[PDB]
RNA sequence: CGGAGAGGUA
């Protein structure tokens, strides 16, 4: 309902959803952009989010 | 078979790509790698943590992201997906 | 041959028009 | 195929402040190259004199005008704008310029100390009609190239003081012609024409042996390697 | 679509499309309009519940 | 701007207000052309935004009539005899009848020369008629353009589009320090300047008694005397400078109706909105790349286009709740060196330098000793010098508004020489930004050493269909330069109508080109054809009206003739010291804890809906969520970021940004049972 | 990859950066103090920015952002003054010119922001339209002038190619291109005249390398003698070391060829360094092409008057006709709207005759740097017919050029006219937004999330229809239907072996042997087909028409298909279908 | 006057016969006034010498194909103007080149008099692979840059005679950029890049050498219209 | 810097 509303049609939009007493799942671009969370997409996705960086043994010997 | 990059355009981004699957690897790759420079050096004034310094001779100012690079495309890290 | 001849003190500018102005503006 | 005459320079005055430069033999394609080199530096790199800055009675800034005069202190200011002067000095000099009454104030009304000189009396400057009087110092300082007015605040200067662009470029107008000879024996070579006009500051002379000193300095260095 | 089925909708838009664009000169892939096309054709309405 | 922004100001016409159209609603029937809009509205000069076509411009010839309806005059013809009787026609009467045009061939009477005539029918239609059946005729061939479209010399061979750029563009030029009239105009500028009003015009016949800059004094002679002050270094609404310059002698006799002083943009009584610039018609290394233009630096050196602006400074004391606030030159923890400028008053000298940060007004307010300081400053970007200050006291029983006890006002002046990114343009429609302003030493010179003042791009002009300036840089070189035609043996028969006076001229002769009856292709053919030599004695345009330049980087001679020429080149009022901006960190919204907007406010560069559609698309996700977190509204992020750039550390992560939260509010306020689970 | 920018809005962008290096370099004790020298703009604080912004990419933007490149990040290099000095290879992709637009400058501060900023978003790496995968990088105008002006060949030119007379020797004939140089500085050479050169440093074309060297190749420092100008040596020498010699006159289509072939076979380092090379030639070149605008250069067509009368005694038949009991009002008008538009054709066709090849406006025109020929035939020949209130054409035509000038009459229809047109293009600029709109939020959750589906369903291209006589004739519109797809179907013809394999980028060897093969129908992999739950798969969707590679597993392609559908909307004219 | 920059001249091999020289510190609008004029001077000052003519036996009409030699005679003309060659007398000489039988004609293959010398030994000239025989003499000059050939109308020496072009230079190519070198509130001072080229018979060094060399007495004689006239001055090492 | 209006640039 967040991106229904921020498309067109806000108040027709909101008093369903408030009838209806819907929940909003926070998976999208547009619901994250509204609550300042990162995008899934891009660089955002979690398999990317989340690598893991450390030198190779052979560098770290060779300090 | 080309000329001497220049400025940030080195080093030169398909050899890059060749250590990694995406583009966005490559961006969390540099950034961590990057915030681990940073870290060692403010550390450094006080003690040695969990990290370890510039693996590739640094520059006179090169700033942490800079290094990275050199060290990702001179191998001498390695990284797992998510 | 000139452009204006009303205003008195007008610098001489020569125009190439062929056609005389009945009226003033 | 190999030439041995070297080339020789030589004059014709065509005026007091305007002559022409003969150069020959050249290498054949030389001739432009060297006289656009001799040219750029007449046009950039000669030194001079030029007014630097002016303080009238009683002005403040150059937004205003003096009683009595038809022009504003702007107009006057664009008017000394054309001034040629010749400095001997190596340091700021200040001439003196003092006017009343009924008359025209000319470049010929200035009073220069020892040195310094103005070459063009009857230049113009304003006209005072009855009641104007005027008063401008003006200083002069050597330089070459143009210089924009350099502000009160760089300077440390007082409010009476009102800073001026500066031209210190002696020459006027510079161009060049090339004769070709080009025969079935290839025995070729070029001819250099230059033209050098002079704002009677200095003569065309003086301004191409100051060329040809800077040009000189300049290459000394190529030639060091050996 | 009632007559011929979903295939033929969707390559009677993406042509549409297409050669109104092609009409001016412009060069567009079809797998945009593709996309579009898909994400227009995503419900069912249903008749007996 | 000038005078001629205003005199359009005054005779314009708008559509929209309370009672007419709207901006948006409008559809594109009520914006066209009607056939009933020749003589009465200009076709050509309209606004080029959502304002296309709703607003328009009063036509030369027009007058409106006591019920409101527009009028225009035409000459009387009978039995094919056109007589010289004018009469005013609305729309509705003219459609009863035909009217011939203004270049209509005569034969010294009214008679037509041509047994058919083409005239102009009821609704926009046009037919051959015999000439027993004209009813009217136009009055001039400039009957349908307005006051700024005639200024524009060989219009009819340009578009519209650029014709209409030009019109708007000529009422956007800004006063220079010196003026100069055009080589080739029209015509309509003489008046153009005289009815603006921005001129002095003797009322009365007399002899100059006393001139100076500030006034003249006229002895008429009945013995009265009248004189009149000139306004010097004045401010306009738009922050140029009005200044008026006497042109008469102390002996001269004057007429009256003749021009006794100048104006911002007057010589001599004419308009002269611009400089006339020797310019080159070749592509040159790529600085004039897409619509950029490259100039001299004699421009600057000479100052050819500088100009004077004047900022408005002022600052109001008030009773206050707390209590008189004060000017003075006493404000705590200043140093010393800080108020030099300052007088004893508390305000700065005439005559000083001001720059960015300065003190121009001290003033302190107690806040609660506890007096802070509150003084009035030089805003970002801003200097010049001081030229003059107006204070209202209420102690001398000014009538100050309520509640506040001095008024202080500050004038300061700089002048602006041309620099990268000021814009450009000629009259047929031709703009740009300077791309590079060259040495002269490097600049394409003539064969007698005369470097080019600006070089245009070959690419724009024939692509944009307006070929006039070609025409006008054609015909400014052949007035520049001075000609003779060599009528030994009876004139050429391309000068045969060319009107005597005009087969000879001197060097920078003015000529007038009128909008729809000039200077015809054959005769400027033949004009280029004889010209007069230089001072050596060398033309160095030849017939085609292109000369052969040099290379002043290289010295090599360009390999193909160049067209050269003299156009008139106006100073738009779209300066780029107007316009850089820059932030890091400043004023917040106080209903969302967001960067304010606006150049005068410090504000920042809004990010919108459609970047943030590009930078999703590019998959840049941190990217985002800082512009969005940490640069906008984030209100412990923004402190923790500047304090880490401060210190060595690297930036924190972000939080849930304020616009949430009130959004969250606001719902709450409509009566909705908003919760964030978790 | 460098942007100017000026030095007074970089100290105060850098504002917090340049205050902590000078209390670090001593030049303040504390953060108060340094700040206040920033405020002041002490003479010590520019030699710490210099080296402050080194290496700092910046983000460049121009409104409207109608597609992705509207956004691009550069290396900041300060200049002296307070406009910013854009790349002229990027106006394109910010459709900016120079006129009087504004830019927009932000400043990534994070790690991560200034990694994105540096490989996904710089100006370098995105050479290619996304929309289609042509190159918008690429030489334009002026450059293409220049290039063209080379890489031309005119004959009977200075120096050229003479056979032996039986008295002496070939003339013509250069040992090597600095000779050719020389000769052509001492005046004895054209650079478009045709010679006979040895090249050693320069690959042959593939035919002379087949029938000259054979099986072992080129192998740099091999001489082979070419006989093409020298402008051609010097373009080619601009590419490449192993590209293979390119002798043709660089038209516009010509250089976009050669750079998509470069695009696709080569790294694209290498792509952005022969686009600055063939800029910096093109500039130079542009310049001694000898391209001006002169009303001696506007010729008027030679026996205009004579094709007049004779379409006007035509249109004075029909009108006579008329008035006479023969045909109708709209008849009439249909047939004087024809003779009109033939006597356009006859005299932009006469026009066309006679001027000649190297005409400054031929040369612009036929160069593809810009323009067209209607222009051209409205500038020098006649406008034509124009339009009513209502959008039909006017019987009566305007029979004068603007280089003889429009009479009152005729210029009162073309300001009609040209008005018209304006406020059209403001209604269509504002009706495509929305649509662009709509069609970003419908279609802004489609990500591509798996690399394969494993899917057995597909669609059919049909990739160049068969003649009927018996031919293969490539379909027209096949780059927008075939290229950039992955088979979905092995590619059999005539019982033989397969041809193309399952899942092959299909691009332009593929196409081709799938032609000389004799197959005409291929299934292909497309998103409308494909079976993830939510989003599409990397195989389905394909190649990247931006990177030439399958796409990611996070690309969004929802929105790069909104913003490609919906950028070309106000070309798409707004013209009781 | 006196100039504050100074400037120094910096070399970087990139080969035995290439290098690229820098000229940094420049005054504004200085890069331009001295790059087209020390190229013009390394490109047609320096002395040298070359073939003038050539005059082969068995071809006296028609030059198209010598017999018992693999390669047309425009190869051979070719062959023969890239001989680098060194001469001292100022008068024309005369080589001669000859082999008998198969093998390889090599630049390697020719007796000069004791005035002249070639650089190049090993350059290659022709084949021969039909048992045959070759007999050509060249003319060695002396003279600076590039000559085209000159037509022979006193034919009545020889009517064997091929003139031929003389590249005299020892240098081959050469190109100059400029760019801006400076940061301390001036970024518009000049630089200068050259990349010279030379042949196998000078180095650059030496060729830069000599064009400044020739530069400043070219230049010596405006100064010496008057001595003490005012200039600038860059000031000792 | 909260709102309304007017004008202008791309
Ligand atoms: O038509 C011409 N010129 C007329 C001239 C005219 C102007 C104003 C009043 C009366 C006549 C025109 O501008 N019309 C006009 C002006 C504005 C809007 C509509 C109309 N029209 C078009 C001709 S329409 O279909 O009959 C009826 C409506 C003309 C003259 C010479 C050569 C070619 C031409 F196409
Ligand atoms: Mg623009
Ligand atoms: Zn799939």
């Amino acid at each position: 309902w967040l991106s229904a509303a921020s498309f067109q049609e806000t108040t027709r939009v909101l008093t369903d959803a408030a009838i209806n007493c819907r929940s909003d799942k926070l998976n999208g671009l547009k619901e994250n952009v509204i609550i300042g969370k990162l995008i899934p997409a891009g660089t955002g996705i979690n398999r990317y989010r989340n690598i893991a960086v450390q030198p190779t043994e052979e560098a770290r010997a060779a300090a | 078979g080309y000329d001497t990059p220049l400025g940030i355009t080195n080093p030169p981004i398909d050899e890059l790509l060749d250590r990694v699957s995406s583009k966005y690897a490559l961006v969390i790759y540099a950034a961590k790698r990057a915030r681990q420079i940073n870290d060692y050096y403010n550390q450094l004034g006080e003690g040695i943590l969990e990290y370890v310094g510039p693996l590739v001779e640094p520059g006179l100012q090169e700033k942490p992201l800079s290094i990275a690079l050199r060290e990702i495309h001179a191998d001498l890290l390695e990284h797992t997906e998510g | 041959s000139s452009s204006n001849n009303s205003v008195p003190g007008a610098p001489n500018r020569v125009s190439f028009a062929k056609l005389r102005e009945p009226l003033e503006v | 195929m190999l030439i041995s005459q070297r080339p020789t320079l030589s004059e014709d005055v065509l005026t007091d402040n305007r002559s022409q430069f003969v150069i020959e033999p050249l290498e054949p394609g030389f001739g432009y190259t060297l006289g656009n080199s001799l040219r750029r530096t007449l046009l950039s790199s000669i030194p001079g004199a030029a007014v630097t800055s002016i303080r009238i009675d009683g002005v403040l800034h150059e937004f205003t005008t003096v009683p009595g005069v038809k022009e504003d202190v702007t107009e006057i200011i664009l008017n000394l704008k054309s001034l040629v002067v010749s400095s001997e000095e190596d340091e700021p000099v200040t001439m003196y310029l003092r006017k009343q009454g009924p008359g025209e104030v000319t470049a010929g009304d200035i009073v220069p100390p020892a040195g310094v000189t103005v070459h063009n009396p009857g230049m113009h400057i304003a006209t005072l009609n009855d009641k104007g009087k005027l008063e401008v110092e003006l200083v002069v300082e050597r330089g070459r190239g143009y210089v924009p007015a350099v502000q009160n605040r760089a300077s440390g200067a007082e409010i009476g003081r009102i800073p001026v662009d500066s031209i210190y470029s002696p020459v006027l107008k510079v161009t060049y012609k090339v004769d070709a000879t080009r025969v079935e024996q290839r025995t070729d070579f070029d001819k250099l024409i230059l033209d050098v006009e002079t704002k009677n500051s200095i003569s065309p002379r003086d301004a191409l042996a100051s060329a040809g000193k800077t040009l000189v300095e300049l290459f000394g260095l190529a030639r060091e390697l050996n | 679509l009632r007559v011929q089925g979903p295939r033929e909708v969707q390559i009677h838009l993406v042509r549409e499309v297409q050669e109104v664009y092609r009409a001016q000169g412009v060069s567009i892939h079809d797998k945009h309009i593709e996309v579009i096309v898909r994400q227009m054709l995503r419900r069912v309405t249903i008749i007996d519940s | 701007n000038n005078p001629l922004s205003g005199l359009t100001h005054k005779r314009r016409l708008s559509a929209l207000g309370p009672g007419g159209l709207s901006r948006e609603r409008a559809g594109l029937e009520v914006r066209d052309v009607h056939p009933s809009h020749y003589g009465r509205m200009c076709p050509i000069e309209t606004p080029e935004g959502p304002n296309i076509g709703l607003i328009g411009s009063l036509s030369v010839y027009a007058r409106v009539n006591p019920f409101g309806f527009i009028e225009t005059p035409y000459r009387k013809v009978v039995d094919g005899v056109v007589s010289d009787e004018i009469v005013y026609l609305t729309a509705d009467e003219e459609d009863r009848h035909v009217v011939a045009q203004a270049n209509s061939p005569i034969d010294a009477d009214g008679r037509f020369v041509e047994p058919r005539v083409l005239v102009r029918r009821k609704a926009g239609e046009v037919e051959y008629v015999p000439s027993s059946e004209v009813d009217y005729m136009d009055v001039s061939p400039r009957q349908m353009v307005s006051v700024a479209t005639a200024m524009i010399p060989f219009l009819e061979h340009d578009d519209a589009n650029r014709a209409l750029m030009g019109a708007n563009m000529q009422r956007q030029a800004v006063p220079l320090v010196r003026s100069e009239a055009p080589l080739v105009g029209t015509g309509m500028e003489l008046r153009a300047a005289i009815d603006a009003g921005d001129v002095v015009v003797a009322e009365e016949s007399g002899v100059i008694e006393e001139v100076s800059a500030d006034y003249i004094t006229v002895m008429h002679d009945n013995g009265t005397r009248r004189t009149y002050r000139m306004r010097k270094f004045a401010r306009s609404n738009h922050g140029t400078c009005a200044n008026q310059c006497p042109i008469v002698d102390a002996g001269d006799r004057v007429e009256a109706g003749q021009v006794i002083a100048d104006g911002p943009c007057t010589d001599d009584g004419e308009m002269a909105l611009g400089k006339n610039l020797l310019v080159a018609i070749m592509p040159w290394e790529g600085h004039n790349y897409e619509d950029a233009i490259i100039l001299s630096n004699r421009l600057v050196e000479e100052d050819v286009l500088t100009s004077i602006h004047i900022e408005e400074h002022e600052i109001d004391a008030r009773d206050t709740k707390l209590g008189a606030e004060e000017i003075t030159r006493d404000i705590p923890n200043i140093s010393d060196e800080v108020l030099a400028d300052l007088d004893e008053r508390g305000i700065v000298r005439i005559g000083a330098e001001v720059r960015d940060g300065d003190i121009l007004v001290g003033k302190v307010t107690p806040k609660g000793r506890e007096v802070r300081d509150t003084s009035l400053k030089v805003p970002h970007g801003e200097s010049g010098k001081v030229i003059g200050i107006r204070v209202f006291s209420r102690e001398d029983e000014d009538e100050l508004p309520a509640g506040v006890n001095e008024l202080v006002r500050v004038y300061v002046a700089q002048k602006r020489k041309i620099s990268d990114g000021d814009k450009l343009a000629g009259r047929h429609g031709n703009k740009g930004v300077i791309g590079k302003i060259l040495p002269v030493e490097d600049m394409p010179f003539l064969a007698d050493g005369t470097p080019v003042d600006i070089i245009l791009n070959t690419h724009g002009v024939p692509r944009r269909m307006n070929i006039g300036q070609i025409l006008e840089t054609h015909l400014g070189w052949c007035a520049h330069s001075g000609w003779k035609v060599d009528a030994a043996k009876g004139v050429p028969d391309w000068a045969a109508r060319l009107p005597d006076e005009l087969l000879e001229a001197q060097p920078n002769a003015i000529v007038s080109t009128p909008v729809f009856d000039g200077a015809q292709e054959a005769e400027l053919q033949g004009l280029l054809s004889c010209t007069l030599p230089n001072r050596d004695g060398d033309v160095l345009v030849d017939a085609d009206g292109k000369a052969m330049l040099f290379d002043g980087r290289s010295g090599e001679p360009f390999p193909y003739p160049v067209t050269v020429g003299y156009m008139y080149i106006m100073k738009l009022h779209h300066l780029v010291d107007d316009k850089i901006h820059a932030r890091s960190t400043g004023p917040y919204s106080m209903i969302t804890q967001q960067p304010l907007g606006g150049k005068a406010q410090f504000g920042g560069q809004r990010f919108g809906e459609m970047e943030c559609w590009a930078m999703q698309a590019y998959g840049a996700a941190y990217t985002l969520q800082e512009l969005l977190t940490i640069k906008s509204d984030d209100t412990v992020g923004r402190v923790k970021v500047y304090e880490a750039i401060v210190k060595g550390e690297n930036i924190p992560e972000p939080g849930i940004p304020e616009s949430f939260k009130v959004l969250l509010k606001e719902l709450q306020s409509l009566c909705l049972n908003v919760e964030v689970l978790s | 990859h460098q942007c100017g920018l000026p030095k007074l809005m970089a100290l105060e962008l850098f504002k917090p950066f340049v205050m902590k290096r000078l209390v670090d370099l001593n030049h303040a004790q504390n953060i108060k103090s340094a700040k206040r020298m920033v405020e002041r703009q002490r003479p010590q604080v520019w030699d710490v920015l210099e080296e402050v912004i080194a290496e700092h990419p910046v983000l460049l933007n121009r409104a409207p952002t109608l597609h992705r490149l509207g956004i691009q990040a550069f290396e900041p290099m300060l200049v002296e003054g307070k406009a910013i000095q854009l790349h002229p290879l990027v106006c394109e992709a910010f459709n900016a010119d120079f006129d009087g637009d504004q830019m927009a400058v932000h400043l990534p501060l994070s790690a991560e922001a200034q990694a994105e900023a540096r490989i996904l978003m710089l100006s370098s790496n995105n050479i290619l339209s996304p929309a289609s995968g042509r190159p918008l990088a690429m030489p334009r105008l002026d450059m293409v002038t220049g290039l063209y002006y080379l890489t031309t060949e005119v004959p009977g030119d200075t120096g050229e190619y003479q056979p032996a007379s039986g008295d002496h020797p070939e003339t013509g004939v250069y040992s090597s291109p600095a000779e050719a140089i020389m000769a052509a500085d001492r005046g004895v050479l054209s650079v478009r005249a045709k010679i006979k050169v040895r090249l050693t440093q320069l690959r042959p074309p593939v035919e002379i390398e087949a029938e000259l060297f054979g099986h072992s190749g080129w192998q740099p420092g091999d001489a082979w003698m070419a006989e093409t100008t020298l402008g051609r040596v010097m373009f080619n020498e601009l590419l490449p070391l192993g590209y293979p010699f390119v002798n043709k006159q660089m038209h516009k289509k010509v250089q976009a060829a050669i750079i998509n072939d470069l695009a696709e076979r080569y790294p694209m380092i290498v792509v952005a360094q022969t686009v600055d090379k063939l800029k910096d030639a093109g500039f130079y070149w542009a310049t001694r092409s000898g391209v001006t605008v002169s009303m001696a250069d506007v010729l008027v067509p030679p026996r205009k008057k004579e094709i007049l009368d004779h379409y006007e005694e035509r249109a004075d038949k029909v009108e006579k006709q008329f008035q006479r009991g023969a045909l109708n009002h709209d008849e009439r008008n249909e047939a004087l709207v024809e003779i009109w538009k033939e006597a356009t054709d006859e005299v932009g066709q006469a026009l066309r005759e006679h001027y000649p090849d190297d005409n400054p406006i031929i040369t612009i025109v036929d160069s593809g740097a810009t323009g067209n020929f209607t222009q051209t035939r409205t500038l020098a020949g006649m406008k034509g017919l124009v339009t009513n209130p209502k959008g039909e054409f006017i019987p009566r035509p305007v029979k004068s050029s603007f280089r003889e000038g429009l009479t009152v009459l005729e210029y009162f229809i073309n300001t009609h006219g040209a008005r018209k047109g304006l406020a059209d293009t403001a209604l269509r600029t504002a009706d495509s937004g929305y649509l662009t709109r709509r069609l970003v939020d419908v279609s802004q959750d489609v990500i591509v999330r798996e690399h394969d589906c494993q899917t057995e369903r597909g669609i059919v291209v049909e990739l160049a229809e068969r003649a009927p006589d018996g031919t293969l004739i490539r379909d027209p519109y096949i780059e927008t239907s075939a290229y950039a797809r992955t088979l979905g179907t092995d590619a059999v013809d005539e019982a033989g072996n397969v041809i193309v394999e399952r899942g092959q980028d299909l691009g332009d060897p593929e196409i081709d042997a799938l032609l000389a093969a004799g197959i005409t129908q291929v299934k292909v992999r497309s998103v409308l087909t494909c079976a993830t739950s939510t989003g599409v798969c990397a195989t389905c969707y394909g190649r990247s028409m931006a990177t030439g590679k399958l796409v990611d597993i996070g690309e969004a392609v929802g929105i790069v298909a909104a913003q490609s559908i919906g950028e070309p909307g106000t070309q798409l004219t707004m013209r009781d279908i």
